[PDB]
């Protein structure tokens, strides 16, 4: 079906910024496009309707122009309550597509993770599962991306992460990544090692451990 | 396809 | 003032059949070319559009669901209901019902159709959980490692959220960071707390957990290995 791609997908700024997100659509939805803002644990709310519309209560900072395929939303003097997520809608052509979103989030200097790799503990062990989690603290901006290495293969399926939400304080972000194998697979192999990568580094930096080393 | 407003 | 709100089930197991209603005020699905949709969101994703249903009784869904939703209206009671078949663990999402208006009329005549493109009001959502589980406590394991040094909990495999976690019962706080659990594929959620201090503290580092829902509440002491 029918494409909406949203741009940026992620987006920095400060208060008083101008910020203009934009969503093209994969074939012409008219001026049947809508605006949202989101914030974290609530409903998403119309800022624009019909793709340039202001809605009413919505404060005049927010507009939206274009048509056919491409769309802008921008916000002349971003406000503290505007730090969210933004959601395009097309409403010309069943099914009423939603973009992908857009986070809006403080911006500030980058910051590289502090990496810390943590073996299973010999506790959890006794249970026949094993768990290496790795942690990587107080970095920005938030696309950071890990990689698994066991014994130098490249592991993928058996792991989970989360991301914090952007800290009131900081505004930097940290993520911990589960890597999961049973007591038996665990005990297969040494090196067990966690790869990151990350604007505010150089080049990926891998923190690890032999497993079994006393 | 259209919408129920769209053409 | 319009206000809709969701309700259904928390929780509901793989297989089953999900009936979420959304009762509404402040409109009529019997006013002309009204609608009410559906839109769900997964935790951490973006919105999805599901299924809506106009006045004039129109119904319309999304294709890659058509074969397991059901949208009907009770205009009476003013209600909408979705039902959602055999459901599977992607299903877990937030679930929001929400208006979109019909053409502006001028003495009953259309004449504005630019307010029809949105949803223009929203109901909170109702979070809704697809797990085969039955509840059940974590298991609490120790995390041990500028020149900050790293240290945490792992509360693994409990069931249903949430779970509580504070460090040296509450009072410390700088440093900490606790994340939001992943539902891992065995239906269990699990998450880690960490916390940073200078690699001099290495000062005790104790976490408090606590699963309501399990009467379960564990304190680990944490402590740099080696005996």
């Amino acid at each position: 079906a029918l494409q909406l791609t949203q741009s940026p997908s992620s987006l920095s700024a400060s208060v008083g910024d101008r910020i203009t997100i934009t969503c093209r659509a994969s074939q012409g939805v008219t001026s049947a496009l809508a605006w949202y803002r989101q914030k974290p644990g609530s409903p998403p709310q119309l800022l624009i309707y019909d793709a340039s519309s202001l809605e009413s209560g919505v404060p005049s900072r927010f507009s939206g122009s274009g048509s056919g395929t491409e769309f802008t939303l921008t916000i002349s003097t971003l406000r503290p309550e505007d730090f969210a997520t933004y959601y395009c809608q097309q409403l010309h052509f069943y099914p009423h597509t939603f973009g992908g979103g857009t986070r809006v989030d403080v911006r500030r200097t980058v910051a590289a993770p502090s990496v810390f790799i943590f073996p299973p503990s010999d506790e959890q062990l006794k249970s026949g599962t094993a768990s290496v989690v790795c942690l990587l603290n107080n970095f920005y901006p938030r696309e950071a991306k890990v990689q698994w290495k066991v014994d130098n293969a490249l592991q993928s399926g058996n792991s989970q992460e989360s991301v914090t939400e952007q800290d009131s304080k900081d505004s930097t972000y940290s993520l911990s990544s589960t890597l999961t194998l049973s007591k038996a697979d665990y005990e297969k192999h040494k090196v067990y090692e966690c790869e990151v990568t990350h604007q505010g580094l150089s080049s990926p930096v891998t923190k690890s451990f032999n497993r079994g080393e006393c | 396809e259209l919408d129920k407003h769209a053409s | 003032r319009i206000t809709l709100k969701e309700s259904g089930p928390p929780l509901v197991k793989p297989t089953q059949t999900l009936t979420l209603t959304c009762s509404f005020s402040g409109f009529s699905l019997s006013d002309f070319g009204v609608g009410v949709g559906w839109i769900r969101q997964p935790p951490g994703k973006a919105l999805e559009w599901l299924a809506i249903i106009y006045s004039d009784d129109d119904k319309r869904y999304s294709p890659s669901l058509n074969t397991r939703l059901t949208i009907t209206k009770d205009t009476s009671k003013n209600q909408v209901v979705l039902v959602m078949t055999r459901v599977s663990p992607v299903d877990t999402a937030t679930y929001f019902c929400a208006h979109r208006r019909g053409p502006t009329t001028l003495f009953g005549v259309p004449i504005a159709r630019g307010p029809v493109n949105a949803m223009d009001v929203w109901g909170q959502g109702i979070t809704v959980t697809i797990s085969s589980t039955s509840t059940k406590g974590p298991s609490v394991f120790p995390l041990a490692p500028g020149a900050a040094a790293a240290l945490g909990c792992l509360v693994k495999d409990y069931f249903p959220e949430p779970v509580t976690v504070s460090w040296n019962s509450g009072a410390l706080t700088s440093g900490v960071h606790t994340f939001p659990a992943v539902l891992q594929s065995s239906g269990l959620y699990s998450l880690s707390s960490v916390v940073t201090v200078p690699s001099s503290s290495l000062q005790t580092y104790t976490c408090n957990v606590n699963h309501k829902p399990s009467n379960t509440k564990v304190d680990k002491r944490v402590e740099p290995k080696s005996c």
